């Protein structure tokens, strides 16, 4: 069950990366965008590898 | 890209013909008579036709010409449609009979596969006689090549298209998609049945799932990526090639691995 | 090495509004670097390598056949769906750069489908017996 909790953590991390794609610049400044463009990579890859 | 995928499709049709020859070489002399060999070899010839339909997809004004174009468009349409029909209707017939006889006689199988193929051919023919396919050119924005030759290039791209596509094509895609989803559902429902009259319903279920997934993926992508010739051609070609390769192997290599002891 | 900075591109100045007398130049914000393909390729290479070793070891354990923890069918199906859908998504997203809505819809549906499948095919077979 602990590995199952790990894979559910990975799945919810990957779900959390949906929002960080639609943010384009009409909702975000010009400096937060460049950090979102790497936090979404972080989140997606670690969620997938964890699961 | 064109010649590489054509070599791939040629090897595919070679393997399909070899395999159909093998399966008919042991028609009833062994247990192969259990798993209906007519449905399996109909599937094999359907995959062969669908793989042969790759060459008309790659032939454009670089090779053929303007007057030989409505033959290439017709080859595309008829080969692809009839090949998909003959290579999916057999598996759908197999799985549908496996379903409905467990919730029989071998002539109803041929009756219903003929019904499916006839429906597909009749609807494709009525579409083609109402609004036939003809050559159409679509133009891009002007650009400037700077080889110091001092000329402006107007890049153009031509493709087979009827008067009002994206409507008849939409109807064909939706009808085939609902058929594919019914195939997936029936294959999932009857994975536990262990009929002895039909031997390999689990293999046709796996092949149906694969073909349906790849087709439902590559059907709208090709419509979206239409204005890029390489992307659309590579997507359609690789979908056909991989689906046919995998359905051939998963449908036949267990038979020749069990028969060879 | 490549901090993946922000770059903006512009094109097609001539488009016009409903008649308000403006030349609306549309521009689009992106996140590229010098060599995006190399880094994305090595990332996908590592992920595909672990995927391949997982599929190998799941096939090697196919014949345990205990009704409680065999579950190699689910590993196979999930890795197949994930592999094919992520390859298609990574190919399509690069080919639709100049269409933000289509790119976003494609990648969002890919992520949603892959994650929900790799979750259901692991958790729903348990909770269907406990009833
Ligand atoms: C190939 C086919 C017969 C169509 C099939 C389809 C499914 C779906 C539930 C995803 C529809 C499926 C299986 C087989 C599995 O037996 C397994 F093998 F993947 F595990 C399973 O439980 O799920």
């Amino acid at each position: 069950p602990y590995m199952n909790n790990l894979i559910i953590l990975g799945g919810m991390l990957s779900y959390a990366s949906i929002f960080l794609f639609g943010l384009d610049g009409s909702f975000v400044s010009e400096k937060t965008f460049e950090t979102l463009c790497t936090v979404r990579t972080w989140i997606l890859t670690v969620g997938y590898t964890t699961a | 890209l064109f010649i590489s995928v054509s070599v791939l499709s040629s090897l595919g049709i070679v393997l399909a013909v070899v395999c159909l020859s093998f399966n008919i070489y042991n028609s009833h002399v062994r247990y192969i008579q259990n798993s209906q060999p007519n449905l399996n070899n109909l599937t094999a010839v359907g995959c062969s036709l669908a793989l042969a339909a790759v060459f008309p997809l790659g032939l454009d004004g670089y090779h053929i010409g303007r007057n030989q174009f409505p033959f290439v468009c017709q080859a595309r349409l008829w080969l692809l449609g009839l090949g998909f029909s003959l290579g999916y209707g057999s598996m759908f017939t197999k799985i549908w009979w496996v379903h409905t006889v467990f919730t029989l006689e071998p002539w109803k199988l041929y009756a219903t596969v003929g019904l499916l193929v006839g429906m597909d051919v009749l609807t494709l023919a009525i579409w083609q006689i109402v609004d036939p396919l003809h050559r159409t050119i679509e133009t891009f924005a002007k650009e400037e090549p700077k080889e110091d030759i001092d000329v402006s290039i107007l890049p153009q791209l031509e493709h087979c298209s009827s008067r009002k596509m994206n409507t008849w094509l939409g109807i064909f895609y939706g009808y085939k998609g609902l058929l594919l989803l019914l195939g997936i559902f029936l294959a999932y429902e009857t994975k536990s049945v262990s009929t002895e009259k039909i031997n390999d319903h689990r293999a046709v279920g796996m092949a149906i799932y694969n073909v349906a997934v790849l087709c439902l993926i590559t059907a709208p992508v090709t419509m979206i990526l239409s204005s890029q010739q390489d992307a659309a051609f590579a997507f359609a070609s690789l979908a056909i090639v991989f689906s046919s390769y995998i359905t051939l192997v998963v449908l036949f290599v267990p038979k020749m691995r069990r028969l060879i002891t | 090495v490549d901090p993946l900075r922000r770059t903006v591109e512009k094109y097609s100045m001539e488009p016009d509004p409903a008649g308000r007398d403006i030349s609306i130049r549309p521009l689009l914000e992106h996140c590229e670097n010098t060599h995006m393909t190399i880094w994305l390729g090595i990332v996908y290479a590592y992920k595909g390598l672990l995927m391949l070793f997982g599929c190998f070891l799941a096939w090697e354990t196919r014949n345990v056949s205990i009704p409680a923890l065999n579950d190699s069918k689910y590993i196979g199906m999930s890795v197949y769906n994930v592999g094919i859908m992520c390859i298609i998504g990574a190919a399509v997203s690069f080919l639709t750069r100049d269409q933000p809505n289509v790119q976003f819809c494609i990648v969002a549906l890919v992520i949603i489908f892959c994650s929900t499948i790799t979750l259901c095919l692991v958790f729903v077979p348990k909770l269907i017996t406990l009833r």
